[PDB]
């Protein structure tokens, strides 16, 4: 914890993120077989849905929460990476990774004006069966269709599908309360655990991101499949029980 | 009058809804048999006239079953109607508030569709008659000290104005003159007993 | 030793047109080719409760002297005594260490409710005015109130009951019936009772005490276990499976609104919305025809249910009637000894 | 109304389902995700030709022509490449004399027109301009690969005539939407992602954070989100159930659970659990009660009482110590 | 006189899965869209047969003093009798007859 005060600087160390800031992390180190600890909080995690969101009750169901890997995302720094949906076996993982192949990632930031892409307007690079190149690009202003647009801006922020430079699809403004953005290596994409829009299966994905001068740190989970027991309240996680014994 | 109603209309119910299943065909031409025998050949026909049968067997199991649901529960009602009659109107009963509300004096019977309606005869106060009651005598012949109680707890004991006891049931005030057989006699004495000597004792 | 016996059934009423068709006018006018289906449903299940009702109302009762009697503060007072019971403290004595977690206390917040009442109503929706303001996304309830089920109270209600049970417990120490309340102490009740059994010729060495702190012990013991002794988990078990049984079967129903019957859609709309209207009838002939079905059966199992609860209620009247209200002669009948 | 929902013209006294209030006149809101606007028109030609019977009777001919749109250099199968699009149908009639050969115009008695009915698909032709959404949509005058098809019917002023049939190839979705605001705390018919009712919507500040609508455990919306600011919208039925008490013919009450007139009466209270409407000059009261209801009952003057327990004086206790009292006059009741 | 009254019903335990799919792998994996459904039945029967068990077990019981007293052979001896009723042969005396059949 730092505090600086006119030119004073002073600096606490702190132990437990809740104790000093009164709400919890979400960086975790996944237990063996990569299973999400128990007490979690499941903050900016989401349960990803084609259809209407379950608002409270207790559902098994078949979700992408077997994590392969980890990655926390240190304050101040800088999260860019090509990753081919096979494997997450790295050295920026926290705790045990797993050698199995990678389902879904998800970026788990709150996407406020402070993030900023190192890609430019670009913020993912989608590389698909055949070698087409897709772009998700958010601007300033509006593009009109088949048409091109003609360091930080102020404003609604357009966002599009591009395909050789020009506007293939639009996707619609940034709403303020992005929590989570998963992709997976079918198509889809999922904002806040809603799937708003698929493209062809991904061979490849690129991105580059940072948080800029927030000082805040975030996590990319690569998550695989799995059977599960989860309890919600207000559409939100409370408790993810998973069905790996026999007593569970 | 309400209970008797709805019997009557639920057996009729249970008739028509088994009649009214013949005229449905189970995703067939028709519910005729005849019908279907006239307008197609035997090996289509007999593929027509199985979902008639397969339909018209469940319908029949239906209504075997809310048979025997219905069976029994007149099986308890029918137990409770013989109670009745044995305890309130071939006999007097003891038991409290089984023949009606009040107290038991008779009871009568007359035949229903389908059952009996039973008129209970009970007794109804209009006024309540207020005396002093005693637990027991405390008797003492000079230095002798005993008690007596009351034989039977049924009876309540009383003071009439010429200080002579009576006893009453508490069911009815039907107050009558005290006698020794009436109590029992004991070693030890009560606070709440009243005082009276071998003089005022009961003959 | 504790015994549960159930009295009454929850009331529920069903809106048949609304459950059919969800207000949609085009899907009521095909309702209406099916003569006197929602009518007899709608009456089948209204007579049913009229006759529960109609039996219940006559075996409840109260007395305003026995509920002047019938609370913590009365029996812990010593206003209400007789004056030759002047040497006793109160109504209560020294049962009273029992009797408190019995009786109906002012520090509750309902009226004329106990601690064991509170205990119960814990461990093991009625306004409907909170379900049409939109302030927020609806509940189960209001949702079902939507869909055209509701939940009623009747004329056997859990303020009705307490009322009746706490003039019964307050009619033990009322001592006459012409005038005020008078009361007597509990402990001059007990010896009536222990009299009624066997002459009692000892009048000296009383030893009351002994029952009293057994008494207040097991009461105690009892009342643990309803926060936290097989006869107190066979009540509760029995208490909790007719809980239950209610809920699934107002749930199951609800679950077979989301049933096709072999049309393209569940929705009445989304059938309207796509098909001309001599296609569109034929579709919501199947939906009308399956969800009739569905709620005759609901109505079958209902009367089924009211059946046996009226065997239930008969025995709770004699129980109470000979157990409750007078002391019974017919062995084993109010428990084991 | 309530004659006619009963089914009978003399109503004994008692209560009767009714609706709070009757829906008329609504407008039409629909909302949709966002995209781009490309609106396409498919016209589609049909050319009937018609002769006359031996009996004297209309025939319609199997060489009656069917056009599509041109595409890819083709007319027999066309597709949609926008995000919007709307159908129509331009029909033609001439005759001909047994010869097949149409030279001239159709006459009064063999006048017929184009009709294109459902057939074995499950939606309507006509209705494809009411905000079906697909993620493909193709039309074709073949056979191969087709998920269902319309019937094309040529109709006269006695009669009604199949005389070819279109092909129809789908995938469900919500990439293209066929086409012909959002109305806030009124009765409205809503199409909003794909959910279609009729009800009302109102704004609520509740925050919830995953998803975009709602549903009922039956399937009914409950809510749904705006997807630029995030504001929770929640829908309720536009009328509820309501009771109201019939005496002699007559109504003097209700009981709802909306605050709002209904069936006539001016006057209201409150109760616990409902309101009550009626006739009686509300701002408790002594009176009979006519007929009974739960745990109330009305009276004739449409007044509200609640009944009570029954009440005695009391079980004769088997106490001897004090004052005691004893029953002496007694009566007779069966 | 004669009456027979049932006391108990035999009880029945169903395990839902097995009963819908006879053993497969893959239909498991369909029925867990209904695992809710499954759970509803079991619950339902085996609270059923907890509570009757529950009353028959606080209804029967047996005396060890007045097992050892009943049977015919015990009825057909005097080793148990009072020695006050030196007179009689046996506790079944003339009863013994319509005794040894019950
Ligand atoms: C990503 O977006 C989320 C929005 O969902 C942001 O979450 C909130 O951020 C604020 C700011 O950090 C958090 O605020 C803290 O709340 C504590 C109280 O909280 C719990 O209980 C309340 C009930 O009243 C809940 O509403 C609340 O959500 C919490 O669960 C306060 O105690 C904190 O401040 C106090 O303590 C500190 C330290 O002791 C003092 O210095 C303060 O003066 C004060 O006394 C604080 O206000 C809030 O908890 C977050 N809500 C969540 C997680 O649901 C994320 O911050 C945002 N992250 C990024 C990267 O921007
Ligand atoms: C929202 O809606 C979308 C669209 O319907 C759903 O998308 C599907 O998601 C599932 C994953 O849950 C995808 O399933 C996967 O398909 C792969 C490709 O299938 C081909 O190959 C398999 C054999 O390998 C053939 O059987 C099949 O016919 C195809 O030819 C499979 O390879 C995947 O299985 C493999 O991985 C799993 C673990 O993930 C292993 O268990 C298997 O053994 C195997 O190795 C898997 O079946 C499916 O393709 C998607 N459909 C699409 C893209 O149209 C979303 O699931 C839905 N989301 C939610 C949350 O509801
Ligand atoms: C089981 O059977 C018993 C009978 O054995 C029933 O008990 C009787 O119930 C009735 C009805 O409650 C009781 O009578 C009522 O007493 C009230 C109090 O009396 C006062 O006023 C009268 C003068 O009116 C004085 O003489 C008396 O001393 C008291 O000061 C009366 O007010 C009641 O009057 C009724 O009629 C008038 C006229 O319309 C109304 O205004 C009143 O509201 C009221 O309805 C009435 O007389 C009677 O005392 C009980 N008797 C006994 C022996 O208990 C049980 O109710 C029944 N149980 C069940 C479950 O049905
Ligand atoms: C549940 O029941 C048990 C008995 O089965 C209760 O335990 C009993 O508690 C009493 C105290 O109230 C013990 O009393 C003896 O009491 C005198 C009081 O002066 C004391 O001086 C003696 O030392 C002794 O404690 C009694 O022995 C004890 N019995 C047993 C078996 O331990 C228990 O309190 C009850 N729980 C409740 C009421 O919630
Ligand atoms: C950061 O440090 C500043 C001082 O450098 C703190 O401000 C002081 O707060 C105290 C109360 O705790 C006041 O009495 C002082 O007057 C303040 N000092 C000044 C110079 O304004 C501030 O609270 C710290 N921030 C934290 C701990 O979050
Ligand atoms: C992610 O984006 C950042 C920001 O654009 C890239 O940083 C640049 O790196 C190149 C060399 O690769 C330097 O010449 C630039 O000056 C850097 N720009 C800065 C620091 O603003 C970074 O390379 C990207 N990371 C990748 C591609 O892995
Ligand atoms: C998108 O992925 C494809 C996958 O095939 C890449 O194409 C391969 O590129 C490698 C580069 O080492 C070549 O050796 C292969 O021969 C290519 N394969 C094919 C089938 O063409 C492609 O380069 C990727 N595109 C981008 C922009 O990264
Ligand atoms: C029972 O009823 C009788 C008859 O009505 C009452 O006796 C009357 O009592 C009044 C008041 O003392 C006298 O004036 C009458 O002369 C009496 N009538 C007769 C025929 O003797 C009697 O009081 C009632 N019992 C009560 C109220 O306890
Ligand atoms: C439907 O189209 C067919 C084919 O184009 C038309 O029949 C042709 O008519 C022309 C004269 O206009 C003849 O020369 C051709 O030989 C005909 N072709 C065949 C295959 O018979 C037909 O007239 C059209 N039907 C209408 C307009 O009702
Ligand atoms: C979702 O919210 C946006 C922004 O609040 C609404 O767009 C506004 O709509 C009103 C009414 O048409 C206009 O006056 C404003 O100018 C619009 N604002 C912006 C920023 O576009 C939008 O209407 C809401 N969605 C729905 C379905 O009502
Ligand atoms: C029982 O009631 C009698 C009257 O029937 C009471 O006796 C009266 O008591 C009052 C109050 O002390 C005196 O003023 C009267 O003179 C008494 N009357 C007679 C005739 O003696 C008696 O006190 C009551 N008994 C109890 C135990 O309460
Ligand atoms: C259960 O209780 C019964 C008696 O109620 C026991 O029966 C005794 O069994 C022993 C050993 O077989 C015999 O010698 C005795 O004669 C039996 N007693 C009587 C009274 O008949 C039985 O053993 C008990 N079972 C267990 C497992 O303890
Ligand atoms: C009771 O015991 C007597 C005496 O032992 C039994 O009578 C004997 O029966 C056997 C055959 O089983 C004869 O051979 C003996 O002669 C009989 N003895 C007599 C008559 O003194 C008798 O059967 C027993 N009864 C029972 C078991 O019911
Ligand atoms: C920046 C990468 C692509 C983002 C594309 C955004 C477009 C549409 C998604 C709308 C998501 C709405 C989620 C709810 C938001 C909220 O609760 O405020
Ligand atoms: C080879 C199989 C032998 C089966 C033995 C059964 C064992 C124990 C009883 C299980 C059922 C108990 C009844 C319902 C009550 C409960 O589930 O707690
Ligand atoms: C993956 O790891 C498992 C043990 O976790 C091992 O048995 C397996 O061989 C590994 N697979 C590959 C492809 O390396
Ligand atoms: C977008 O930003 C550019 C400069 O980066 C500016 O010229 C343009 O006007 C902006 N558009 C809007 C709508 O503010
Ligand atoms: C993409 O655009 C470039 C020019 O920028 C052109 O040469 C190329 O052919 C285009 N490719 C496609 C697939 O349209
Ligand atoms: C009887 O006499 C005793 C003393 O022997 C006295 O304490 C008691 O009060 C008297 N009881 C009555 C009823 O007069
Ligand atoms: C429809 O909306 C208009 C305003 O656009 C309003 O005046 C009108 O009353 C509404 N119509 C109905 C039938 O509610
Ligand atoms: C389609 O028909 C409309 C009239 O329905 C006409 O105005 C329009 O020009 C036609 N569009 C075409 C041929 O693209
Ligand atoms: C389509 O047909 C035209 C003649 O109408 C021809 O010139 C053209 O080349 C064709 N299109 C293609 C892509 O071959
Ligand atoms: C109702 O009574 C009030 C006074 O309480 C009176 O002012 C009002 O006019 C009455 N309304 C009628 C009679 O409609
Ligand atoms: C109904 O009974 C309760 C409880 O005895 C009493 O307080 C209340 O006044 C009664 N209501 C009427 C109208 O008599």
């Amino acid at each position: 914890k730092l505090n600086n005060t006119n030119g004073l600087k002073t600096y606490e160390f702190c132990e437990d993120y809740e104790y000093c800031t009164g709400y919890a992390t979400n960086v975790f180190a996944p237990t063996v077989g990569g299973y999400i600890p128990d007490g979690f909080s499941f903050n900016n995690w989401f349960l990803l849905t084609n259809d209407s969101t379950f608002v409270s009750g207790r559902f098994v169901t078949n979700q992408p929460l077997l994590v392969n890997c980890l990655w926390p995302v240190p304050s101040f720094g800088v999260a860019a990476q090509e990753f081919c949906f096979e494997g997450a076996q790295f050295s920026q993982c926290n705790g045990v990774s797993l050698n199995n192949t990678v389902d879904v990632i998800r970026f788990n930031l709150n996407f406020t004006a402070d993030v900023q892409s190192g890609m430019g307007a670009t913020v993912f690079s989608l590389n698909t069966t055949g070698g087409v190149i897709l772009e998700i690009s958010c601007y300033n202003d509006t593009v009109r269709e088949s048409s091109f647009y003609s360091g930080i801006t102020d404003g609604p922020k357009y966002c599009y599908v591009l395909y050789n430079g020009t506007a293939l699809k639009y996707l619609g403004t940034l709403p303020p309360s992005v929590k989570e953005i998963a992709i997976s290596k079918w198509g889809h994409f999922y904002i806040n655990g809603y799937n708003f829009f698929s493209t062809f299966p991904i061979d490849c994905i690129s991105f580059n991101l940072t948080t800029s001068t927030s000082g805040a740190f975030w996590t990319i989970a690569y998550t695989s499949y799995t059977e599960a027991l989860v309890q919600v309240e207000n559409t939100a996680i409370k408790k993810v029980t998973y069905c790996n014994s026999h007593i569970n | 009058l309400a209970k008797v109603q709805d019997v009557v209309n639920t057996q009729g119910q249970a008739l028509s809804h088994l009649t009214v299943q013949l005229q449905n065909n189970f995703q067939a031409i028709s519910s005729s048999i005849s019908d279907i025998y006239n307008r197609l050949d035997p090996p289509s026909a007999d593929a027509q006239v199985d979902r008639l049968i397969t339909g018209r067997l469940t319908a029949l199991n239906a209504f075997v079953s809310q048979t025997l649901t219905r069976q029994a529960e007149v099986r308890a009602s029918r137990q409770l109607a013989k109670d009745k009659v044995n305890e309130c109107v071939r006999s007097q009963s003891q038991r409290f508030g089984f023949c009606g509300n009040g107290t038991h004096l008779f009871s009568l019977a007359n035949a229903a569709p389908n059952g009996m309606i039973f008129f209970h005869t009970v007794l109804l106060p209009t006024a309540y008659e207020t005396v002093t009651a005693w637990s027991g005598i405390c008797a003492s012949d000079g230095d002798h000290t005993f008690g007596l109680v009351v034989k039977d707890v049924q009876l309540t004991l009383f003071r009439n104005l010429d200080d002579k006891f009576y006893l009453t049931p508490r069911t009815m005030y039907q107050p009558r003159v005290a006698t020794i057989s009436d109590f029992v006699q004991i070693e030890g004495c009560d606070v709440l007993f009243v005082n009276a000597t071998v003089i005022e004792l009961p003959g | 030793q504790v015994e549960y016996i159930q009295v009454y059934t929850t009331p529920v009423s069903i809106d048949c047109s609304r459950y059919v068709c969800n207000g949609n006018p085009r899907c009521n006018k095909l309702l209406t080719q099916y003569v006197s289906a929602c009518q007899t449903i709608e009456q089948a299940l209204a007579m049913g409760a009229r006759l529960e009702n109609m039996e219940v109302d006559s075996m409840l009762f109260v007395s305003e002297n026995a509920l002047k009697l019938a609370s913590v503060e009365a029996f812990n007072s010593t206003e209400h005594l007789d004056p030759i019971y002047k040497e006793w403290p109160n109504i209560g004595g020294s049962w009273l260490g029992g009797l408190k977690d019995i009786l109906p206390s002012h520090n509750s917040k309902r009226k004329y409710r106990s601690a064991i009442e509170d205990l119960l109503f814990d461990k093991v929706d009625e306004d409907y005015k909170r379900c049409t303001g939109g302030y927020d996304i609806a509940d189960l309830v209001c949702a079902q109130y939507y869909n055209g089920i509701m939940v009623l109270p009747g004329v056997a209600n859990d303020d009705k009951m307490t009322m009746y049970t706490a003039s019964l417990a307050g009619g033990i120490t009322l001592g006459a019936l012409g005038g005020g309340a008078v009361a007597i102490p509990f402990a001059v009740a007990v010896q009536a009772r222990l009299n009624y059994v066997a002459l009692q010729t000892d009048v000296l060495n009383k030893n009351q005490q002994i029952l009293a702190n057994a008494f207040n012990q097991a009461i105690g013991n009892i009342t643990q276990a309803f926060g936290k002794l097989a006869t107190v988990a066979k009540a509760l078990a029995k208490v909790q499976d007719v809980v239950n049984t209610q809920g699934q079967a107002l749930s199951h129903l609800t679950v077979q609104l989301q049933n096709n019957f072999q049309a393209i859609s569940s929705s009445i709309s989304d059938i309207y919305n796509r098909l001309d209207p001599p296609s569109a009838d034929a579709q919501v002939d199947r939906l009308i025809t399956g969800r009739l079905t569905a709620l005759n059966a609901f109505v079958s199992q209902t009367l089924t249910r009211q059946a046996e609860v009226r065997a239930s209620r008969q025995l709770a009247k004699d129980k109470v009637n000979e157990c409750v209200r007078s002391q019974s002669q017919r062995f084993g009948f109010c428990g084991n000894g | 109304n309530i004659k006619c929902s009963q089914l009978t013209a003399n109503l004994q006294n008692g209560f009767y389902p009714v609706a709070s209030s009757e829906v008329g006149l609504v407008n039409k809101s629909v909302v949709l995700l966002p995209s781009f606007y490309s609106h396409t028109s498919v016209n589609i030609t049909i050319d009937l030709g018609m002769k006359l019977s031996g009996y004297g009777q209309p025939i319609a001919s199997a060489l009656s022509n069917i056009t599509l749109p041109m595409q890819d250099n083709n007319t027999d199968v066309y597709c949609i490449r926008s995000n919007q699009f709307s159908v129509y149908v331009h029909s033609t009639c001439k005759s001909s004399l047994w010869d097949n050969v149409f030279n001239s115009d159709c006459t009064d008695v063999l006048h017929a027109t184009a009709v294109i009915k459902t057939g074995t698909c499950p939606f309507s032709f006509d209705k494809l301009n009411n905000y079906l959404t697909f993620n493909k949509f193709c039309l074709s005058l073949h056979p191969v690969g087709a998920n269902c098809k319309f019937d094309v019917a040529a109709r006269t002023r006695t009669n009604e005539q199949v005389v070819r049939s279109l092909y129809v190839i789908y995938e469900e979705g919500d990439n293209i939407a066929g086409v012909p605001v959002l109305h806030l705390d009124s009765c409205t018919d809503y199409n909003i992602y794909g959910k279609t009712g009729i009800g009302i919507i109102r704004q609520t500040n509740s925050t919830l954070l995953s998803g975009l609508y709602y549903t009922s455990l039956s399937g009914d919306l409950l809510g749904f989100k705006n997807v630029t600011d995030g504001v929770v919208y929640s829908v309720t039925p536009c009328d509820v159930s309501a009771q109201a008490a019939v005496i002699d013919g007559t109504i003097v009450g209700a009981m709802t659970s909306i605050n709002s007139e209904l069936l006539g009466l001016t006057h209201w209270t409150t109760t616990p659990n409902f309101y009550y409407y009626s006739i009686y000059n509300y701002t408790d009261v002594d009176c009979e009660p006519i007929i009974t209801y739960s745990n109330i009952g009305v009276c004739k003057n449409g007044a509200l009482v609640f009944i009570n327990v029954t009440h005695s004086d009391g079980d004769v206790q088997p106490i001897s110590t004090g004052n005691v009292t004893i029953p002496t006059n007694f009566t007779i009741s069966v």
